[PDB]
């Protein structure tokens, strides 16, 4: 159905270590495609996935130069902020910025974002109508003030529904095999005993794709969601994903309770339980 | 200026099974700031040829890693993963768990 | 960037329009520029929102719908004599790019003409003379096939700004000849009523 | 610094040496541009930079072009093996203080000539013609001419002085100059100007008129083994004082 | 594709 493109930019100061460090990475869905890094020898936009790779070499020199311009911004950034708060020149800081299109089904623009962050809290952020911002501080103002007078969010519009959706409808359909498939979670459920009178009832989901997944309990038809063992939704490395739910019960009424399991390649949702 | 102590999560690619070609795993992430340091260890020690994945990060600006290695796993071996950060006192070691 | 082909002429006080089209729908910002013969090209106004935008004298007027710029000259004095350049770009760090250039120049109203071809002495030597036709009306104009020895120049309009008057003025003169003083403008069609002393 | 500022102004070069032409941006402009401008035509794009990376290199005409930005401010363009056809105004421009989009903010040029034979090279000859007896009795003006010429090639600055001190009013120049023998390529050139002031100015013996000719040529490494003068950049100078 | 991007807080 819904599909998306971004891009994550990551810019780290190291006084009297050189220049800062700068990391780009470019997803489609939550399929890596892209990456720069300010320290690697090829100084290169490079390909993280098989589908990208046919660009000819105008794609390449293209995304080189805008990302080189990106990494020497945020390098000014990073001494513009810190002239900004007040902070001496030794200590180390960080940069973030986030941007890129959401499409709907029908591969038409949905929403799109354009998000800064400095030592972690919320910067400056452009909001959904794409024509203001949003200050945190004082400091998130001043910018503020030079980004409305520079008429930035009419050039951000332009690209976030017009180049943006146009780029990721054509990955869409380079990457078809990868990007436009839905594997369907392989569950499995699994008991340990923790004492005499206790157990442990855990319902794996493993190799899916997307990562949207829901693991939740039931106990005989009613949700019982408290007293669940949640963990991150984890990449299993090869594009896929794994997640798990546990749940601790007494010896000898593992039978009652169930694992509902909701995906986007599974049909129906699927209902297991202790053999 | 916030600080976030990172999440760990150690496991296999696939489904563990002794004397088998699989990938070691291991999923920092919710962490801030970026600079961290990451080994997956072979009974105590580490190893050598780990590769990981770029850098990016979550909806809250907090980041994650996946460092991973080819390894073969077996009844006596045990694995783990060694992480510092500045938000830890001393580098945390978090055992390989095979149904975990 | 397309921009119209030079030469463009005017009336002295009368309206100058001058008009660019481009391809590249999306341009976000444009300028109209003005270069002075032997000068660097200088900004008169920028533009991106569309309709008119007005700066004393000139009007600049974009449509982005039928893609074009253009820039309008009210009242246009001899002083707006120079090309004008068309300008555009993508964005912040992209290209900057410019048309080829209309060539305006707006003709001075001479409203006492007194046609004359005087001539004049070398202070380092009277041998060496030169004739100026000066005071001459902008529906003349000169042309200097005559010989291999004689040279003949192109008009100049210079501007008394104290007295308040324009004179058109012409200068011709030979290497070395018996040359005639008042034969040496008969190239071009010069004024009937031509002072020569 | 507070323009955008060129160097050199003018330059002659021998037909397959190499060249240099620097351009020293406003102080935080991001973006730097480079163009040639040929005799009655407009800003052909030749390459630009932001920050410190060459961006697209197409422009450049072929491979003998180059330029860098290497410290991020700085520019050189940088032309190997010339030939006559490379000879135009080489513009540079810089735009876009803090990243915030501006309009291009142009230098003063490099006027660049290519010539065959550095003898072909040479300065003009001023010279001064005094106002007529007609014009001051007839109109009660006075317009004085000057004539520079025998010049090559055209790397001319003409000015009017009037008591040591420069003057634009009353003043007119030819946009260009005239070709002493039209038939050669490498043909010699000659410009007139003319200043123009009341009867009473002119015939006040105190006033001193100076027509000044800023010329361009050879710098001083260029080669010279013949034996006339060495056509080298000077101001040559033609003067003369009222009388009544 | 990224957009072209100099523009500085």
């Amino acid at each position: 159905g819904s599909h998306s493109m971004r891009y994550f930019f990551t810019s780290v100061s190291r006084p009297g270590r050189g220049e800062p460090r700068f990391i780009a990475v470019g997803y489609v869905d939550d399929t890596q495609f892209v990456r720069f890094d300010s320290d690697a020898a090829s100084q290169r936009m490079e390909p993280r996935a098989p589908w990208i790779e046919q660009e000819g070499p105008e794609y390449w020199d293209g995304e080189t130069r805008k990302v080189k311009a990106h990494s020497q911004t945020h390098r000014v950034d990073l001494g513009t902020l810190r002239g900004y708060y007040n902070q001496s020149e030794a200590g180390s800081h960080t940069v973030q910025r986030m941007y890129g299109c959401d499409v709907g089904s029908d591969w038409r623009f949905l929403r799109g974002y354009h998000q800064y962050a400095y030592d972690g809290k919320d910067y400056i952020a452009l909001k959904e109508d794409l024509r203001s911002w949003t200050a945190a501080d004082m400091a998130a103002q001043t910018t503020k003030h030079k980004w409305e007078a520079a008429h930035v969010a009419e050039q951000l519009r332009a690209y976030l529904e017009g180049t943006c959706v146009e780029w990721l409808r054509r990955y869409l359909e380079n990457g078809k095999e990868t990007l436009q498939r839905t594997d369907a979670p392989k569950t499995h459920m699994t008991h340990h005993a923790v004492s005499d009178h206790e157990a442990t009832l855990r319902c794996w989901a493993l190799s899916f794709y997307p990562a949207e997944i829901t693991l939740t309990w039931q106990r005989d038809g009613e949700d019982q969601t408290q007293d669940t063992e949640l963990v991150e939704t984890r990449p299993a490395g090869d594009g896929t994903f794994q997640k798990w739910a546990a749940v601790v019960v007494p010896s000898g009424q593992e039978q009652r309770y169930t694992c509902h399991v909701q995906h986007e390649g599974l049909p129906k949702p699927l209902t297991l339980r202790w053999e | 200026m916030i600080q976030r102590t990172p999440k760990i999560q150690v496991y296999s690619r696939h489904p563990a099974e002794n004397g088998k070609s699989n990938f070691l795993n291991c999923y920092v992430s919710g962490f801030h700031p970026s600079d961290i340091e990451v080994d997956l260890l072979k009974n105590g020690e580490r190893i050598e040829k780990v590769e990981h994945s770029d850098l990016s990060f979550s909806k809250d600006w907090s980041f994650y890693l996946l460092y991973y290695t080819e390894f073969t796993p077996t009844e006596k071996d045990e694995y783990a993963c060694r992480v510092n950060h500045v938000t830890l006192s001393q580098p945390k070691i978090v055992k390989w768990d095979r149904d975990m | 960037v397309e921009q119209n082909s030079g030469p463009l002429s005017v009336p002295e006080g009368a309206i100058a329009s001058l008009n660019c089209t481009y391809s590249d729908r999306g341009s976000q910002s444009f300028f109209w520029y003005r270069q002075y013969s032997g000068k660097s090209p200088e900004l008169i106004m920028f533009i991106y929102s569309n309709g008119d935008k007005e700066d004393g004298r000139f009007t600049a007027q974009l449509n982005k719908a039928s893609q074009y710029v253009s820039l309008l000259i009210r009242d246009s004095q001899p002083s707006d004599s120079a090309t004008y350049l068309c300008a555009l770009t993508r964005g912040p760090g992209n290209q900057f790019y410019f048309g080829t250039g209309t060539s305006l120049t707006v003709i001075p109203n001479i409203q006492n003409p007194d046609p004359a071809v005087y001539q004049l002495r070398d202070s380092k030597s009277s041998d060496k003379s030169v004739c100026l036709f000066t005071d001459f009306d902008s529906q003349t104009n000169v042309s200097q096939s005559k010989d291999s020895d004689v040279y003949i120049t192109d008009k100049c309009v210079l501007d008394m700004r104290s007295m308040d008057f324009k004179s058109n003025s012409a200068v011709a003169w030979s290497n070395k000849s018996d040359f005639a003083c008042a034969n040496a403008f008969n190239n071009s069609i010069i004024p009937e009523d031509t002072f020569f002393p | 610094g507070a323009g955008v500022s060129q160097s050199p102004r003018y330059k002659v070069t021998k037909r397959g040496q190499d060249v240099a032409l620097r351009c020293d941006p406003i102080s935080g402009h991001v973006s730097l541009y480079w163009y040639r401008q040929a005799l009655g035509q407009g800003p052909e794009f030749l390459t630009y930079f932001n920050y410190e990376a060459q961006q697209d290199k197409s422009g450049l005409p072929n491979d003998r072009f180059s330029a860098e930005r290497p410290e991020g401010s700085i520019s050189t363009l940088t032309i190997q093996r010339t030939e006559q056809r490379d000879s135009a105004m080489y513009r540079c421009a810089s735009s876009s203080p803090g990243g915030v989009s501006t309009e291009a903010f142009f230098g003063q040029g490099t006027r660049l000539t290519v010539v065959e034979d550095l003898n072909k090279v040479f300065p003009p000859e001023v010279a001064v013609f005094e106002p007529s007896e007609a014009e001051i009795s007839h109109t009660q003006k006075a317009t004085l001419v000057c004539l520079a010429t025998g010049f090559y090639p055209d790397h001319v600055e003409l000015s009017w002085w009037v008591n040591g001190k420069e003057v634009h009013s009353g003043v007119c120049t030819d946009p260009q100059p005239l070709k002493e023998q039209p038939a050669l390529n490498d043909s010699r050139y000659a410009l007139s100007s003319r200043l123009r002031v009341s009867a009473t100015f002119w015939q006040d013996p105190r006033n001193h008129f100076r027509c000044q000719v800023q010329f361009y040529g050879l710098s001083e490494n260029d080669e010279w083994t013949q034996d006339r003068a060495k056509p080298v950049t000077q101001i040559v100078s033609a003067e003369a004082w009222g009388r009544a | 594709s990224l957009l072209m991007w100099i523009t500085q807080v």
